[PDB]
């Protein structure tokens, strides 16, 4: 099992998903097509403030 | 880039620390199971494995 | 002065070489569902308008 922790923007955060294509999910992160697991998202906007 | 973050701002900027978990469930030598309960193991009867 | 439902906005857009990444800083974003055109490659197509 693999878990990838990072932050992104409100805009990109359903942008992380298998063949996306924007800015980030193909210049800094993406997921392949045949992709198995899933993404766990919530706002860290208290924090990261 | 600078990727700063301000409290005032709203939904779709505001800071998403997004983890993902990546499985590869495939015929493979499992190292990572749930929490269920192994029984003593039987042979020669019709049994759901 | 975004008009109102009932009375909606109509813009015509002519000859133009639109980028359609540009635009992710201009609002918030709270949903960019799209229907059969993702806007994933959609600087790659050419509409008749
Ligand atoms: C619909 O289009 C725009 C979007 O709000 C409104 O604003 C003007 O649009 C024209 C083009 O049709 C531009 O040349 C102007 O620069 C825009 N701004 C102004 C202040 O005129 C337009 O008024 C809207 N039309 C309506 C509501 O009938």
């Amino acid at each position: 099992v693999y878990a990838d922790s990072f932050v992104i923007r409100g805009n990109e955060v359903s942008q992380i998903a298998p063949g996306q294509t924007g800015n980030i999910a193909d210049y800094n992160y993406k997921l392949p097509d045949d992709f198995t697991g899933c993404v766990i998202a919530w706002n860290s906007n208290k924090l990261d403030s | 880039q600078s990727y700063g973050f301000r409290p005032t701002y709203g939904v779709g900027h505001q800071p998403y620390r997004v983890v993902v978990l990546s499985f590869e469930l495939l015929h493979a030598p499992a190292t990572v199971c749930g929490p269920k309960k192994s029984t003593n193991l039987v042979k020669n009867k019709c049994v759901n494995f | 002065r975004f008009a109102s439902v009932y009375a909606w906005n109509r813009t015509r857009i002519s000859n133009c070489v639109a980028d359609y990444s540009v635009l992710y800083n201009f609002a918030p974003f709270f949903a960019f569902k799209c229907y059969g055109v993702s806007p994933t490659k959609l600087n790659d197509l050419c509409f008749t308008n």
